[PDB]
């Protein structure tokens, strides 16, 4: 489909048992990291209760060590049932609008209304329509229409008229009709009319006719986040804004309006709120100012929950001159909790290589499993896992049916890793230009 | 002078011949209305002339 094989696509869960939060050693595509892993799923439950607003949470470690895998496991356990808002740091610096603002409309994503209403909804394949234009039109018309189990006559108002008209209803298009408002979405045409169809190219898929009742009360459940109704409530369309996304600095007292509606609606049952969770990957890029405002935005009702990463040790904080540890102000990691992420043992590495090498096409010998074993002891389990590519492209080549040592190893041999280029860049270091701009092209 | 009513111009409910039930359905055969797919299938499956009989107790019948 359009979904490709992308870093993360092995990961489907936490891989934890959901009795006891124990996390199994391997399950659900994600290996080790126990301890992180149960941490993980104790976060899902303060998520999953909603009964805690506003906790931040910070997984620490260093690269390449699951810190997303544990974010994707998350997202993936939750599923589409809750708010989840997946901002990178750098995403807040827009030029439409301050960062303050940025962060405002990142945690009113987070938080969703959910609201439950029905609709009359009426299906069916069509047998007939007549219509009488006299001329302007519209004067009168018969609808016909049937499932398996019923068939009616409907006599047609002349707003109705126009609906069919316009979606240029004919006999043998299944079509639905959302009554309360008279919309007609044509869910397609029905096999037993195919040769009715005659302008329609051979392309043309048919269906079944519809069964059941022609009419059904359909119950149809929405999320929209505080951030869409914000948006909505800002100029006369203001919904294109959720897609354009030329909002501009959503004035305040805008979402206090909001915030006492939906209280208002919590209270009289009319909706439920939902408070999600948003990710905040690489926490370190926000700078000085972000990070006292969230302060404040964490201690409201209205708060997701929010989970951070940082590969940092000891680095300066953006927007000032000193260094903090993870790159964040003291001030800011009094009010978090870390998780900590390990590095991996070679066992763990050979089974997310082949994790990896299974959710990727990639038949591999043993002892190619093991020689990206080695490899990614020494050059790192992202190198390894880019030579699994890399092989299956060049086994297929010379036509092999797996990829072997000999495969692998000229993966090895044509990209470098980390370390091999380091040591290129100091041996070629005055045929690149050094942090001086100077350089020499002679030979 | 014996001559003392006239028809309403408001419009009219519409009720299930067979059981009085609402009907959200007018089976264009038959003409009969029916509430939902058993009454349906029954009205399709009536023995010859009931339908006009059905259409009696509402005063509609052929003639
Ligand atoms: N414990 C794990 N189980 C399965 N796959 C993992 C695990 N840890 C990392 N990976 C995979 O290895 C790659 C590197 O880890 P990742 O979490 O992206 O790095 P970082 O910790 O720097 O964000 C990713 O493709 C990720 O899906």
């Amino acid at each position: 489909g359009l979904n490709l094989i992308a870093a993360h696509s092995h990961i489907r869960g936490l891989g934890v048992d959901a009795d006891t939060l124990e996390p199994r050693p391997s399950s659900q595509g994600l290996v080790g990291q126990e301890k992180a892993r149960k941490a993980a799923a104790v976060v899902l439950e303060m998520i999953k209760q909603g009964k805690i607003a506003g906790r931040a949470v910070l997984i620490a470690g260093p690269p390449s060590t699951g810190k997303t895998a544990i974010a994707m496991g998350m997202a993936q356990s939750l599923g589409q049932d809750v708010p989840f808002t997946t901002l990178a740091a750098s995403e807040i610096f827009s030029l439409e609008m301050s960062k303050t603002e940025a962060l405002t409309q990142a945690f009113r994503k987070s938080i969703g209304v959910r609201i439950k209403e029905e609709s009359e909804i009426m299906e069916g394949e069509v047998v007939e329509i007549q219509i009488d234009r006299s001329t302007g039109g519209a004067k009168q018309g018969k609808l016909t229409i049937k499932t398996t189990d019923m068939e009616a006559i409907y006599d047609m108002g002349s707003k109705m008229i126009d609906a069919m008209t316009k979606e240029r209803v004919m006999a043998g298009d299944i079509i639905s009709i959302d009554k309360s408002s008279g919309k007609i979405t044509k869910l397609g045409r029905s096999y037993a009319r195919s040769r009715d169809y005659d302008a329609m190219g051979v392309d043309t898929k048919f269906l079944q006719c519809p069964e059941g009742e022609l009419q059904k009360r359909k119950e149809v459940v929405h999320t929209v986040s505080l951030h869409e109704i914000d948006v909505i409530n800002s100029r006369t369309q203001g919904f294109l804004a959720l897609f354009s996304g030329d909002t501009g600095e959503i004035r305040s007292e805008i979402r206090d309006q909001i915030n006492t509606k939906v209280a208002e609606w919590k209270e009289e049952g009319k909706a439920e709120i939902v408070p999600g969770v948003l990710f905040i990957d690489e926490v370190h890029m926000l700078d000085i100012e972000c990070f006292s405002y969230i302060n404040r935005a964490l201690e409201s009702d209205l708060a997701p929950i929010v989970i951070m990463a940082s590969n940092r040790g000891v680095s300066r904080i953006r927007g000032t001159d000193y260094k903090s540890p993870h790159g964040l102000p003291l001030d800011f990691l009094d009010r978090v909790v870390i998780i900590n992420t390990h590095p991996y043992t070679p066992d763990e590495l050979r089974q997310i290589l082949s994790i990896r090498a299974q959710e990727e096409e990639v038949d591999l010998t043993p002892d190619a499993l093991a020689l990206l074993t080695k490899i990614g002891q020494e050059a790192g389990l992202r190198y390894a896992s880019n030579l699994i590519t890399t092989s299956q492209l060049i086994a297929a080549k010379r036509r092999a049916k797996q990829v072997g040592v000999e495969d692998v190893q000229r993966s090895f041999k044509l990209f470098y890793d980390p370390a091999r280029s380091v040591r290129f860049v100091q041996e070629s270091e005055k045929r690149l230009i050094g942090n001086d701009g100077v350089v020499d092209f002679s030979y | 002078t014996n001559i003392e009513s006239a028809p309403s111009l408001a419009p009219m409910k519409h009720y299930c011949d067979v059981t009085g039930l609402p009907a959200p359905y007018l089976d264009p055969k038959t003409r009969l209305r029916y509430h939902n797919k058993e009454i349906f299938a029954m009205i399709r499956n009536l023995p010859q002339g009931m339908g006009e009989q059905f259409l009696e107790a509402r005063g509609a019948h052929t003639v």
